[PDB]
């Protein structure tokens, strides 16, 4: 829930609702959660999307190693422009460990709390769960939640180490990457078919199911809801003052990290927030967010 | 060499060849491999055809 500083009407005529965008400007600000295969590298299979799709610019998130697969988030065209602010909410995998000799279940659990929390690799990351999946023998499978940045493959070796003997990681799999999940995520396959059908049964039923709007993998920040006289100008370089808002989110602190969205729901920017959310609700005057990069392309909104 | 499986109906990942939560034969999570050629591609998308002019 946002909290309304002043109610203000959109003009319809101007952007739309993120997921009612004509096809062309779905493709334009959209992304492609892909199931990586294993064999290719993360590289080769943005480049497909970027083929299949017949994209002049494509780019993907957290990469995956080339046996890695899973949740791969693809940016089509500006949407590349919002790929670094996914590494901010955690990760999630599902591995299978291979120790050098068995160890006990319960040797397991102990040693899975020991690493729950703040851990060191070469860097200081978290590991907010580890949940053991199943086991046989010497074969551990298990789901970890982790901070972006976090080595799957050097986890394994130090459970393995923590536990009395060695391990080295089997195989990997990423079921989350910032605010996608695998029930998001499209094979390749299905992808292309979704553009043939478009482009020849003249169907864009199927693009707009495995397409989302970029505004999806943007879920994880707090907003500035701004009035629409404010777009263009913030489009153009402008900062978010205190009279530009419409609405915004509980508890945004001094310094954070904020989206900067329209009445429709559209992403215009990130910046960092200059004043918490009482100090906007209580300002007449002022400057709200210092803008640090424009996601919408300049003249979609009116300019003042 | 072990593999990781996933029950198909429940979506859980387990080490059995049976999922011990529904029941289904658990599979191989990995997407099908790809390539540009998309050798049998006119043979999927006509099915996926009929079968929406249908259920
Ligand atoms: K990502
Ligand atoms: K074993
Ligand atoms: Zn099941």
């Amino acid at each position: 829930e946002l909290i309304v500083k002043e109610e203000v009407e959109t003009n319809w005529d101007y952007g739309c609702n993120p997921y009612e965008r004509k096809i062309e400007d779905l493709i334009k600000y959209g992304v492609v959660v892909v199931d990586k295969p294993r064999g290719p590298t993360s590289h080769e299979v943005s480049t497909w999307v970027k083929k299949i799709l017949n994209l002049d610019k494509a780019g993907h998130g957290g990469t995956l190693d080339p046996k890695v697969t899973g949740v791969l988030p693809v940016a089509l065209e500006r949407a590349t422009k919002t790929i670094p602010m996914w590494h901010i909410p955690p990760k999630e995998y599902v591995c299978l460990m291979h120790l050098h000799r068995d160890a006990s279940e319960e040797d397991i659990l102990r040693v899975f709390k020991e690493f729950t929390g703040r851990i060191y690799q070469r860097r200081i990351r978290k590991i907010h769960e580890l949940e053991l999946l199943d086991k046989d023998g010497k074969d551990v499978l298990f789901r970890v939640k982790c901070q972006s940045g976090t080595y799957i493959r050097k986890l394994c070796e130090d459970i393995g180490e923590a536990l009395g003997t060695s391990a080295h990681m089997q195989e990997l799999r990423r079921t989350k990457s910032g605010c996608f999940e695998e029930k998001d995520a499209v094979y390749l396959q299905d992808l292309l078919d979704a553009y043939v059908f478009w482009k020849e049964d003249g169907d864009e039923e199927e693009l707009r199911r495995v397409i989302k709007p970029m505004e999806y993998g943007l879920r994880h920040l707090k907003k500035v809801v701004v009035k629409d006289s404010a777009v263009d100008a913030i489009c153009h370089g402008a900062d978010v003052y205190v009279r530009g808002i419409a609405k915004l989110s509980k508890g945004i602190g001094k310094g954070e990290t904020v989206l900067v969205e329209t009445l429709k729901g559209e992403a215009v920017a990130v910046g960092k927030a200059l004043m918490n959310t009482k100090e906007i609700l209580n300002a007449d005057k002022g400057v709200a967010v210092d803008v640090e990069r424009v996601y919408m392309d300049r003249g979609t909104y009116p300019r003042m | 060499e072990m593999r990781m499986k996933k029950c198909p109906k429940c979506g859980l990942y387990t080490l059995k060849e049976i999922c011990p939560k529904c029941g289904e034969k658990t599979v191989i999570p990995k997407p099908p491999k790809f390539s540009l050629e998309d050798r049998w591609g006119k043979y999927r998308r006509m099915l996926k055809r009929a079968l929406k002019n249908k259920n």
